[PDB]
């Protein structure tokens, strides 16, 4: 992801 | 039966003496090679360096021992072996287009050269001036004549095109030879007549050949039919298409069965049935034949895994381009050698081929 | 014939095949392997990367990386590389001739299905293609129209109710929890043995003795119990070097995180908890027909005897008047690419594509319009 | 340096109006009375009716490949493209291995010449046609293709 | 690939139809030995020239001769960067035309390459294997084309990092 | 409005940038590019593939030779580009970087020596029109454009059309006849030998005498060994023996730093004052291939040209490029090519009898001003001009024709 | 060279060259160097009325109108104090600087003359930055027309500033690679944390070019950057105006170089098609050894 | 064994006679397969002695000296060394790449140099390092009859490469960058 955890 | 590779470029032409001992070959280059047969391997005996450009055709009388060799230098020599080397004499074709073929005739009183100029020059000799002449059939033809073969009476002379036509001219010359007997072909022979002429319009024309008795006329072309005119059915024409690549040599090697060879690099037999009038595809020749792998070394391993990061199954690995009778004439024969455009020269043999194949019968 | 391509395009496993067959035609692990030495002998094989089996099988030499994180893109210049190795080397067929079926996970960015559409039209030029929720696919490839599948992808989970084939997309649940988390976990427990697995090479190791010896318990501390009382419930695996090791314990704590995320650090909820709720979320007039119609997928779901434990878990969950049934075909592996092979066969379906036409008009942002 | 004087004489090509050129002859009765090839209406009819293999030889029947008019030849080439592109892909085998060597010599030039001026799916069908047709002549039929002085 | 296979082998079939070569001399030219097909010098030393499309706009031209053949290959473009990626890597592959001996400094108009194999060189040279080397381009130009373009893409991206990295 | 075109002389060992309309080029860099090099297997066309985008971290220039880590390459050798990568960026450098130039807006006046092949125009058009989109390009030969940078420096009524150039830069020595502002180019003459030979000849003499000299530091030398104590000499023998019998006065002494340590070498500079240029009026000396002393390459070249033309071109040679400011160069060019015309002269008169005595053809070597860098100035010049923008290629004649608009030079027919 | 840079070198290096030559107290020379920039940027150093001792610079701007605008000069003023005079007659910003009353420390002045034309653009842009720092809503919104084909919408916000880019390349090869080149450019806000909002839009222009006369078609691309007040405060609002202002052209720049990059792996695939080929050359049977100039060995 | 041919009565010392020592070493040692039972053997019956001829006549008997001397390569602690043996280096090495190539690299051990040409070291190499390496992976010792020459065989093989004159260090290459330039050119 971009927030959040990474993906 | 062998198998002989003379180099690794292609053979021009080759010519055979009389007892089938010595053998003249062009190395792809202006020189001819003449080879001798000594016990099982080949040695160069002599070397033939006069002309400009490369020879395109060979042929070696058998009685007279004399070569002619035409090239595409517009000019051709007739070899004479003078104790112990061939000293030539240069004969004027006055042609303006390099030539393409030669023939000697069966008397070897005069041959015949076909050119790239249009027209068949026959040379004969002129002993009140020891003066090579030539005169010239140019009439019906409109290309290159790419192959020649006489009539076993002297005069007739089978010519092939690239105008799709093979024809029959009459190479009668009357200051060398008295008037001819009447043949199937025609009573009325004068010099550059037209005895003959196909009615195909297709594919050029590689290779004529006359039958043994000179009665019939077989031809291959380029549009992969191969064909037979026969003069005793009111010269009627017998083809047959085959399903393979085209051929460029053909011989007689008895009155009713043929020898072709071709782009395929290996030989076929096709049979004439003179009570129906039509070919027959006798079938191959050779037994295609397993070419043994070898194991790689480690200089060769790395030496075409870094370059580059046999497929045919008969002795040749080019095509082959001439066939000629080693022994036995075209009555019947036992030996003929084909030579093509892999420097290889292969003996082969008609009894040992007929044994090896039983599905394979001679007409 | 001429037929839609379908390619799962899963997170750890890219499968492709043609619509119309009952099989993938090319299965292999979507990674991309670079080297990270330098050759000295001439000429033997210097190329830029390898994709696909043949980085499997040479992965001693190189650095694997996962294109697909999470279910979510994280490299694109790799991501068109796996596609590219599947279009001219897997499937061997041109991108412009077929329709293609893309699948992506629910709940997902945005920009990941834009930018599959902008990479499938700009640079393959496919003339029409459709990106479909995984699950779906799914459900139809079970054969029925009503029932929550449960798709425990390897990069994620997810679970997505459906009633008479109408979804209920405020019921979807995602949690990113799945295979690859299950392999960090056992490497992360395998040192307690002694055993050190830390390079990428080792990880796939890890994930072959995952995807071989572990089996999920149908009662944890039962389990935990019996190992520790009696050793008759170790295995034995020969590492691709002659070594020998021997997991006993180990077998079933790694999928037990699936059902007790606590383990890994998480605040989520097992998955048999993620299942009830999302089946809870729907209205209850059609909560009997869920109960009875849970189906499980992905390559995650194949451990033995986790529809037993589901079961459990859900019966223990569930009022004690509705019949639960795990449906769990012994072909789940590829029952989301199934579905695809159907769905894209359909008569009825050959107008839902994305023509090529319609995207040049509308802009890469016509998948949100057309794709559900 | 260059050349300041009239060189204007060697663009004139007078290798063009030579008389040792090649001239391809025809027939005088392949001149004289030309053959109008196939009937399309009978071609329309038999597919019409549903029957493929017999509106496939009706368009064998007769071809001009004796005529020189180009109207006559790209009429008939075109109503051979219109069967041979309408087969079923199944019952190609069937209508080529019920020709002669002949047929398929001549099948062999309607397929090299539906090449030429492809539609959506006239090539697709034509190198099917063409597997089945090498399958049944081989290179000689391509070469016979080759080899030709008047095109159909 | 699975999607040229009918295609490429009747590219395969008529080119090993042609090829048939042969030794010839001029005939417009005392001595000179030139290729026929590049001269159009004499029309009967000329095959009819042979086309092999797999749609409109993939196709091989073949036009045979009695000492060499030219072979013009219209290959696949889809979108603007594939044509302008086909030009730049033809045009790279014509630079060095002495090292593919069969090659052709320029394209034969309308065409996107083009081969030029006269007698000497399926004389010198195994023939099956230029026929093998005209197929394997055949096969893999649209794989090779399709990853310059992946290779644009990832050097698009990659420029954008390093702009907006900096803000 | 119009901007003014870019001037862009890439020679062997300097490059000179600049925009036309100038007095003097704003750059004078070394043709050099320093990229990242390291120990790889395999061609030169494969570990050139440089992934991400590393292909951009190279620098060019006077930048490119204080880099200690990058390895610093030349691509210009004899004046004939042997590459075309590191062309390719040592242009786009010189472009986006020093000159700021964007090259959609602004003609380019590159140059070239006269035997430059075809192909190498050809792919020099490519570049410049498919790469950078300029809109005109000019690749004029590089010693014609020096004849116009000696006006400058010479008296006014006498700055004439006509006279024999010769340009000996770092790579290449050419001899070109300029006539009434005719390039003469049937006549040009070209020989390899150059500056850079002199510079090899001398370092290979310091090493199999001197010792001392670090041997990363063998080239930077021999340079500094050349441009400072080399001369000329009226004879050879005559200096050796000057040498032997006073070298406490002919001998020099050289002092320079080890850029590693920073201590200092000294060296003494010997017989190399002289030997150096004598490569010049003695070219076997360097490459055992040419023969023929300069003095009567010229000769040759003047006297090829068209008698009433002769004359003239005798008064007029004009010296150009760095290898021609040795310490009585033109003195002694002149004193040989005297010595030869004056012969053939007397010759003619005693062929002719002796009736008439013919006068005196004037032999003069001009040095000037602007030697060191007459070739650009003399581009500003051409490029400064609005015939200039009439015999440019347009980017529509390359769109249209294609590379093969650059096929042809004044030194070849058709 | 990645990042394009915003010193001009020729200015740098003349003048630095000058007042080298007159520090050490040499009698001055003539000077006259006219010469070019990006974006169509006209330098031009010379002397006014042959007066050898005083080194005027001037540049003329494609922004011609905007910099005239009242407040267009204030950081102009404030960087070059009494260096600034009246334009030279035809040109628009003008230096002189007097070889005789040079400040000690030199190379400050050099550094801050090298950077003309990017001050110019500063100071056309920083007003924008101040009408969003003093708290005031709906100031001042306008279109440097930094090109002539194309155009840079500037707005200022109580929160904000849009920087809407008009953009089109000349030739059709940069077009076909500038659409991916702009494409592709929203990808970048993964490599940082803190990145503008960046959009990117070539089907139809934005909201904010519907009352104004900013470059619009169809052959037009459209980029708008949105930065907010932590890319605009009084500290790190130089690097932005740098950016912003060699935006353009350094996406040019490397829509150029992308193509030396691509000929090289031409190069290698054209090498790897070679290998193909060398499978047809019959390997000879004895090859004869040479030396490394290519002549007979001479030896066994 | 200059040093162990005392024992028995023989005195080599000076650089000359170090010949004689290595002539005697190539030509009479051998490696042992099992070094304790060979030399209980040979101290327990004259059935291991040779004998060789000194350029002067005189002729000397080796026994246990024979495999003695290679002994040494198996474990240096004769030679007053604390590095491992040949045998352990070999394994350490292969130990220390990644666990994908091991079995690979197991079954492919090539020996060189004229120090290899002991008579039956390879089957000592191979029972020593199966002893070390898992009892699953197969042990191929890839002794070739020409390991003595092979770093030269390779050498000719490389330098008649095609591509290796892209990797030349050209003179003029030299000439410009001094030594410090096979450190870039060559690894
Ligand atoms: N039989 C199995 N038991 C346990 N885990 C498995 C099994 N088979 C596969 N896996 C794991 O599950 C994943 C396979 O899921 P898959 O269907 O490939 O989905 P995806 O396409 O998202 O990878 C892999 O990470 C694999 O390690
Ligand atoms: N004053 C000088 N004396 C002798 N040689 C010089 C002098 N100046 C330059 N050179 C030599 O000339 C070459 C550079 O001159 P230049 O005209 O720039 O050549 P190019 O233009 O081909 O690079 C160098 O090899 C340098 O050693
Ligand atoms: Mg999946
Ligand atoms: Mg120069």
């Amino acid at each position: 992801w971009x927030a959040x955890c990474p993906a | 039966m062998a198998y002989h590779s003379f180099l690794v470029e292609p053979i021009s032409c080759h010519a055979w003496n009389k007892d089938r001992t010595q053998i003249a070959i062009c190395p792809n280059n202006h020189e001819v090679h003449i080879y001798e047969k000594s016990g099982a391997k080949w040695t160069k005996v002599h070397e033939l360096k006069e002309h400009n450009g490369q020879v395109t055709g060979i042929d070696w009388a058998p009685e007279s021992n004399r070569i002619v060799t035409c090239g595409t230098d517009r000019n051709a020599y007739v070899w004479t072996l003078k104790g112990r080397t061939w000293k030539p004499t240069l004969v004027i074709l006055r042609i303006n287009r390099a030539a393409r073929c030669v023939r000697w005739a069966p008397n070897e009183n005069k041959f015949a050269v076909g050119s790239g100029s249009r027209v068949i020059s026959i040379c004969y000799f002129e002993q009140e001036n020891d003066w090579w002449v030539c005169k010239h059939i140019k009439k019906p033809i409109r290309s290159t004549v790419l192959s020649l073969d006489w009539h076993p009476n002297n005069v007739l002379l089978a010519a092939g095109s690239c105008d799709f036509k093979c024809r029959i001219f009459s190479a009668y010359i009357k200051e060398v030879e008295e008037r001819p007997a009447p043949t199937p072909w025609g009573s009325k022979m004068p010099f550059g007549e037209l005895m003959f002429e196909s009615s195909s319009s297709c594919g050029w024309v590689h290779g004529v050949c006359f039958s043994a008795s000179g009665s019939r006329v077989a031809w291959v072309s380029h549009d992969s039919t191969v064909c037979l005119a026969d003069a005793d059915k009111k010269m009627a024409v017998a083809t047959l298409a085959s399903e393979t690549l085209p051929l460029l040599a053909l011989t007689f090697i008895t009155d009713n069965s043929l020898v072709a060879a071709g782009h395929d690099c290996f030989p076929v037999l096709f049979t004439y049935d003179a009570a129906a009038g039509m070919l027959s595809f006798g079938g191959r020749l050779d037994v295609p034949k397993q070419s043994s792998q070898r194991g790689l070394t480690a200089r060769e391993r790395f030496q075409n895994l870094d370059k580059k990061a046999a497929g045919l199954d008969s002795l040749h690995k080019n095509s082959v381009s001439q066939i000629s009778v080693l022994s036995g004439g075209k009555a019947k024969c036992s030996q003929f050698c084909t030579t093509g455009m892999d420097g290889g020269m292969s003996i082969w043999d008609v009894k040992s081929l007929e044994s090896a194949l039983k599905d394979l019968k001679i007409k | 014939d001429i037929a839609a391509l379908v390619v799962d395009n899963g997170s750890g496993m890219c499968k492709a095949g043609f619509a119309g067959d009952d099989a993938p035609r090319a299965v292999f692990p979507s990674i991309v392997g670079r080297p990270r030495h330098q050759g000295v002998m001439v000429g033997m094989g210097q190329k830029d990367s390898y994709v696909g089996d043949e980085a499997q099988s040479k992965r001693g030499i190189l650095t694997l990386k996962y294109p697909i994180e999470h279910g979510i893109v994280t490299n694109w210049d790799d991501m068109e590389k796996i596609w590219h190795h599947t279009f001219y080397n897997e499937l061997r067929v041109a991108p412009e001739e077929h329709p293609v079926l893309l699948t992506e996970a629910p709940l997902n960015p945005k920009a990941n299905r834009e930018k599959m559409t902008q990479i499938m039209f700009e640079t393959f030029n496919t003339p029409a293609m459709y990106v479909a929720i995984q699950a779906v696919l799914s459900l139809y490839a079970s054969g029925r129209t009503t029932g929550i599948v449960m798709d425990s992808g390897d990069g994620v989970t997810h679970t997505v109710p459906i009633y008479e084939g109408y979804a209920l997309p405020h019921a979807i649940l995602r949690l990113d929890l799945a295979g690859r988390d299950l392999t960090d976990y056992l490497m992360k427990i395998l040192t307690e043995r002694g055993y050190s697995f830390t390079t990428t090479a080792e990880r796939e190791i890890v994930r072959d003795i995952k995807e071989k010896l572990c089996y999920v318990a149908l009662d944890f501390e039962q389990e935990m119990a019996t190992a520790a009382s009696s050793s008759s419930l170790e295995k034995s695996y020969e590492l691709p070097d002659g070594q020998v090791i021997t997991i006993g314990n180990e077998r079933f704590r790694c999928p037990e995180a699936l059902f007790q995320p606590s383990f890994l650090g998480m605040e989520s909820c097992g998955i048999h908890e993620t299942t009830f709720n999302s089946i809870m979320k729907c209205d209850v007039d059609i909560r009997k027909d869920l109960y009875a119609n849970t189906v499980l997928s992905g390559g995650t779901t194949m451990y033995p005897g986790i529809a037993d434990r589901m079961q459990k878990e859900i019966t223990a969950l569930a009022p004690s008047t509705m019949k639960i049934k795990i449906i769990a075909p012994p072909e789940r592996k590829y029952s989301v690419w199934i579905g695809g092979s159907i769905l894209a066969s359909l008569s009825t379906f050959q107008q839902m594509w994305i023509s090529k036409q319609e995207y040049d008009e509308s802009g890469p942002s016509i998948v949100h319009r057309k794709c559900f | 340096a260059r050349n300041t004087l009239s060189s204007r004489f060697r663009r004139v090509d007078i290798d063009e109006f030579d008389e040792n050129k090649f001239v391809d002859e025809q027939e005088e009765a392949a001149a004289a009375a030309a053959e109008p090839g196939p009937d399309p209406s009978e071609v329309d009819g038999l597919l019409r009716q549903g029957d493929m293999l017999r509106a496939f030889h009706a368009a064998l029947r007769n071809s001009p490949v004796n005529t020189k008019n180009q109207a006559v030849k790209e009429r008939a080439q075109g109503v051979v493209l219109k069967v041979l592109t309408n087969f079923k892909s199944s019952e190609i085998e069937q209508a080529v291995q019920s020709l002669d060597r002949n047929g398929v010599d001549l099948l062999m030039k309607y397929i090299y010449k539906g090449f030429e001026k492809p539609t959506e799916n006239s090539s697709a069908v034509l190198l099917q046609w063409h597997e089945k047709a090498l399958a049944v002549g081989g290179l000689g039929s391509i070469i016979r293709v080759l080899t030709a002085r008047k095109t159909v | 690939t699975a999607t040229l296979r009918p295609y490429l082998s009747a590219v395969r079939a008529t080119l090993q139809a042609a090829l048939c070569l042969e030794n010839f001399s001029s005939q417009v030219v005392e001595r000179h030995n030139k290729p026929e097909v590049e001269v159009r010098s004499s029309k009967e030393l000329l095959l009819q020239p042979v086309t092999i499309s797999r749609n409109e706009k993939e196709k091989v031209l073949i036009e045979g001769s009695i000492n060499s053949v030219r072979v013009s290959i219209a290959v696949k473009q889809a979108d603007e960067i594939e044509k302008i990626l086909c030009h730049k890597f033809m045009r790279f592959m014509m630079m060095r035309a002495e090292n593919f001996f069969i090659l052709r400094r320029k394209p034969v108009e309308g065409y996107d390459i083009s081969f030029l194999i006269t007698n000497f060189h399926t004389e010198q040279m195994y023939k099956h294997k230029l026929v093998d080397f005209v197929i394997h381009f055949m096969e893999e130009i649209d794989k090779e084309i399709s990853e310059m373009k992946l290779s644009v893409n990832a050097r698009a991206r990659i420029v954008a990092e390093e702009f907006l990295k900096n803000f | 409005g119009r901007l003014p075109a870019c001037v862009v002389d890439c020679g062997t060992g300097y490059t000179k940038l600049g925009y036309a309309g100038n007095t003097e080029p704003q750059f004078i860099i070394p043709s050099c590019i320093a990229i990242k090099e390291s120990a790889k297997v395999g061609d030169q066309a494969q570990r050139r593939v440089m992934k991400g985008v590393d292909d951009l971290d190279f620098f060019i220039g006077d930048e490119a030779i204080e880099k200690p880590t990058y390895a610093t390459k030349w691509p210009i050798r004899h004046g004939i580009v042997e590459d075309w990568d590191l062309m390719e960026r040592f242009m786009e450098q010189v472009i986006f970087k020093y000159l700021r130039a964007e090259p959609e807006d602004h003609y380019f006046l590159l140059t070239e020596p006269p035997l430059n092949t075809p192909e190498n125009r050809e792919y020099t058009a490519e570049i410049m029109f498919e790469s950078f989109n300029v809109p005109g390009l000019y690749i004029a030969v590089q010693a014609v454009l020096a004849l116009a940078a000696s006006w400058t420096s010479r008296q006014v009524g006498e700055r004439t059309l006509t006279g024999t150039v010769i340009d000996s830069g770092d790579g290449v020595t050419h001899v070109i006849p300029v006539a009434e502002g005719y390039v003469i180019g049937s006549c040009i003459k070209h020989i390899p030998i150059a500056g850079r030979d002199i510079t090899y000849f001398i370092q290979q003499l310091l090493r199999d005498r001197e010792v001392g000299i670090p041997p990363e530091q063998s080239l930077e030398t021999a340079k500094a060994v050349k441009e400072r104590y080399s001369y000329v000499c009226p004879d050879l023998v005559k200096e050796f023996n000057k040498y032997d019998t006073d070298g406490s006065k002919w001998i020099k002494q050289y002092t320079g730093i080890n850029a590693i340590s920073k201590k200092e070498f000294s060296i003494d500079v010997g017989y190399e004052r002289f030997l150096g240029p004598e490569i010049f009026f003695h070219p076997e000396f360097a490459n055992p291939d040419f023969t023929q002393p300069i003095s009567e390459v010229v000769d040759e070249v003047i006297q090829n040209c068209p008698i009433d033309v002769r004359r003239p071109l005798y008064k007029n040679i004009v010296l150009s490029g760095g290898s021609t400011m040795f310490r009585d160069f033109g003195r002694r060019l002149q004193r040989d090519l005297k010595r030869t015309v004056d012969a053939r002269l007397k010759l003619s008169e005693e062929l002719s009898g002796g009736r008439l005595k013919p006068k005196p053809i004037d032999v003069q070597v001009i040095t000037h001003h602007m030697q060191r860098y007459a070739v650009w100035f003399g581009g500003s010049m051409l490029a400064s001009t609005p015939e200039f923008y009439q015999v440019c290629h347009t980017k529509k004649d390359y769109e249209e024709i294609g590379p093969s608009i650059c096929r042809h030079n004044p030194v070849f027919g058709v | 060279m990645i990042l394009l840079e915003v010193n001009n070198r020729i200015i740098e290096e003349t003048l630095a060259l000058k007042f080298e030559n007159a520090a050490a107290g040499n009698k001055p020379e003539a000077v006259e160097v006219t010469f070019a920039d990006f974006d169509g940027v006209l330098y031009h150093i010379s002397n006014p009325n042959g007066d050898k001792t005083k080194v005027m610079v001037s540049i003329s701007l494609k922004f011609y109108k905007e910099l005239q605008a009242h407040g267009a000069d204030e950081l102009l003023k404030r960087v070059y104090g009494s260096f600034l005079v009246n334009p030279e007659s035809g040109y628009n910003v003008s230096l002189l600087y007097d070889l005789e009353n040079l400040p000690a420390s030199k190379d400050s002045i050099v550094h801050q003359a090298g950077m003309l034309k990017r001050n110019c653009f500063a100071s056309v842009f920083e007003k924008y930055f101040q009408f969003q720092e003093e708290g005031k809503e709906g100031e001042n919104r306008a279109v440097i027309h930094y090109r002539d084909d194309e155009t840079m919408y500037v707005e200022s916000k109580k929160d904000r500033v849009t920087v809407v880019f008009s953009t089109v390349f000349k030739d059709d090869d940069d077009v076909v690679i500038g659409k991916v080149f702009m494409q592709e450019f929203k990808e970048g806000r993964r490599a940082s944390h803190t990145a503008p909002q960046v959009l990117f839009s070539h089907r139809e222009p934005p909201l904010e070019l519907k009352d104004t006369d900013a470059a619009v078609g169809d052959n037009i691309g459209y980029i708008t950057f949105v930065l907010f007040p932590r890319h605009t405060n009084a500290s790190a609002r130089d690097n932005t105006i740098n950016l912003i202002h060699t935006f353009r052209d350094y996406l040019h720049y490397h829509i150029k170089c992308s193509k030396a990059y691509i000929h090289t792996r031409m190069r290698a695939k054209t090498s790897d098609f070679l290998k193909v080929l060398n499978r047809a050359r019959p390997d000879a049977e004895k090859k004869e050894m040479k030396t490394i100039t290519g002549k007979t060995f001479s030896s066994r």
